[PDB]
């Protein structure tokens, strides 16, 4: 199959900025019946993908002229001359030259804002949950920017990976931040074999991780 | 206008088949081909097949053994049908006009979210998340609600009914074994909890469940 490599993976922009998205195919996109089928789609949250550009450079009806497509062969580009709010979403290239037809991995056009540290909060298991013989430790990491973040769990000083489940929020429409939950699920019996529970967030806003923890024996 | 209405199951048993009907309007199936595409968080967009206007088909090589697309020109119907679905066939499925030539006659179906699972309808357990006994008090306080082990999606979470809108984050569900889990956080002024009540309201329409859980200090 023809691999379509889209770059960048995410593109932070301020409103008014120009934006440039690249798409590279693993082989020459040849014509069929004189048409070179290279298309760009924009998907917005909860909606279907909508066509912006067909046949490399052709602007689909209703698409404004700040969008333009260009390129040939193995190298294609989508440009937005001056980004507006409604342009945010995930852009995909698509080739209809070689069966099976294929999409790029997506470029997420996002809003730029001042960096912000996550607000971290840790929560021991509730007593209701403990009664049922389960033990979930929950960590919230809220309102951070940029979106790249790493969470690490430690139990009495040892890193712990199995039983961890994360969930990330979309960019907030108002403050443009991201948020995440991390949840470490254990049996009651295992939860009680250990005292110290730590949630470590690594984020660019610091070279030191943000640490939040509690000792089971002081709760 | 061009429209592509899809109809089909939201849920399929493991190893059973998926049937979606795409009903087309605004253009003729004798003139234009219709593609099928699916989308998952892991795989991005994935082209599955096409039925051309002359009625021949082409299929993604990885699906040829279990995928057939067909149609009824006069009723403007395209039929997508895939056998032997498994967990990793969970995706949003679209019929669509692609490889386009014209300004105009090009749309996509709304999209059919298909989950492949044998889980039974199951209400959520709801647990309050209050800060630990030895937590520091800081000027804002964050509370939460853990909604665990339910099926199918969705649940809705509100706080103090509609009263608490600001400072809320409800995170997307994730599967844990055969069941879903999510949590919701809310951040209020420290002065106002626990003195003023904070209660998460959880609804799971599928099981006809409504639970309120008051967040009380440990
Ligand atoms: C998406 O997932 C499907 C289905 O995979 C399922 O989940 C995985 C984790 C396994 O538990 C599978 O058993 C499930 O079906 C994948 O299809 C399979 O891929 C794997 C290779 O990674 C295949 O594994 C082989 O299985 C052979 C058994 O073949 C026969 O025997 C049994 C009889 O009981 C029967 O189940 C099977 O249908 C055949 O009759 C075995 O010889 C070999 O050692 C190896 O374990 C497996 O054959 C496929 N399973 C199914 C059900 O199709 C997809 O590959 C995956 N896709 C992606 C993109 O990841």
């Amino acid at each position: 199959d023809i691999l379509m490599n889209q770059t960048p993976l995410s593109l932070p922009v301020s409103l008014g900025d120009q934006a440039s998205i690249s798409c590279r195919s693993s082989q020459y996109i040849v014509h069929r019946n004189g048409n070179t089928y290279l298309e760009w789609y924009l998907q917005k949250p909860g909606q279907s993908p909508k066509l912006l550009i067909y046949k490399v450079s052709n602007r689909f009806s209703g698409v404004p002229d700040r969008f333009s497509g260009s390129g040939s062969g193995t190298d294609f580009t989508l440009k937005i001359s001056r980004v507006e709010a409604e342009d945010l979403g995930v852009y995909y290239c698509f080739q209809g030259s070689h069966v099976p037809y294929t999409f790029g991995g997506g470029t997420k056009l996002e809003l730029k804002r001042a960096d912000a540290a996550p607000t971290v909060s840790i929560f021991p298991p509730s007593s209701e949950q403990l009664t049922s013989g389960g033990a979930s430790v929950v960590c919230f990491l809220n309102n951070f920017y940029p979106k790249d973040i790493n969470v690490k769990w430690k139990i009495d000083g040892s890193e712990r990976q199995n039983g961890v489940l994360n969930s990330w929020t979309d960019q907030d429409s108002k403050d443009s931040t991201y948020s995440m939950s991390s949840t470490l699920t254990l049996t009651k019996d295992e939860y009680e074999r250990h005292n110290s529970y730590t949630c470590e967030a690594t984020h660019k806003t610091s070279t030191s991780p943000i640490v939040k923890s509690f000792n089971r024996n002081e709760c | 206008q061009v429209q592509l209405k899809e109809s089909g199951p939201g849920l399929v048993q493991p190893s059973q088949s998926l049937s979606i009907t795409c009903t087309v309007s605004g253009f003729s199936l004798t003139t234009y081909g219709v593609h099928w595409v699916r989308q998952s968080p892991g795989k991005g967009l994935e082209w599955l097949g096409v039925i051309w206007s002359g009625g021949s088909t082409d299929y993604n090589a990885a699906f040829i053994s279990r995928l057939s697309i067909s149609k009824d020109n006069s009723k403007s119907h395209v039929f997508f049908k895939m056998n032997s679905l498994q967990a990793n066939d969970t995706a949003i499925y679209y019929c669509a006009r692609m490889r386009i030539t014209t300004d105009w006659f090009a749309y996509w179906g709304q999209g059919t979210l298909v989950t492949v699972s044998a889980a039974k309808t199951t209400p959520p357990s709801v647990y309050p998340l209050a800060p630990g006994s030895a937590a520091q008090t800081n000027s804002m306080v964050t509370l939460g609600c853990l909604v665990k082990g339910y099926f199918p999606e969705p649940v809705t979470v509100t706080w103090n009914s509609g009263s608490l809108s600001s400072g809320v984050h409800t995170f997307p569900a994730v599967l844990q074994s055969d069941l879903y889990t999510l949590s919701s956080s809310v951040t209020v002024p420290s002065s106002t909890w626990p003195s003023e009540t904070v209660t998460c309201n959880v609804a799971h329409p599928a099981s006809s469940t409504k639970v309120d859980k008051k967040i009380v200090p440990r």
